[PDB]
């Protein structure tokens, strides 16, 4: 998986990125941050509209993918898998409130990759 | 409007299928 680019989590000035929570802090407290964005090197599945996510803080991460598929507005025939941290959710047993503090770094933003492959590592 | 991180995404699970 030799990366080349860097990673929005990497990337962004943490301390930016940190920031931008801030706001979500302050005005969607009862909300999960995330920052989805398409895996480095996806062909398959587009641009998602949009790079960050509020997710309910009363539902389960699983959501999150449902709600996804929405936003790229796929088909059935279609394949697309939401990757946490760079790991599927096969087991989607955790509150997207937990999975959030469970994984996101002091930063307080969750960074997933999705994209048309669960099996790609 | 995107001039500012004003408002994220809203991700409601009403709008699902």
């Amino acid at each position: 998986s030799m990366p080349s680019e860097k990673t929005f989590k990497q990337r962004r000035s943490f301390e930016q990125r940190v920031e931008d929570v801030r706001l979500i802090r302050e005005q969607h407290p009862t909300k999960i941050p995330v920052i989805i964005e398409r895996y480095k090197g996806e062909k398959q599945l587009p641009v998602l509209d949009k790079t960050k996510f509020l997710v309910p803080d009363h539902v389960n991460m699983s959501e999150l993918i449902k709600i996804i598929r929405r936003r790229l507005q796929l088909n059935a025939n279609q394949a697309f898998f939401l990757l946490v941290n760079g790991h599927s959710m096969v087991s989607v047993s955790t509150p997207i409130s937990e999975v959030y503090e469970s994984e996101r770094d002091e930063d307080g933003f969750l960074y997933m990759v999705y994209a048309s492959q669960e099996t790609f590592g | 409007m995107s001039g500012g991180d004003d408002d994220w995404t809203h991700l409601s699970s009403k709008e699902v299928d």
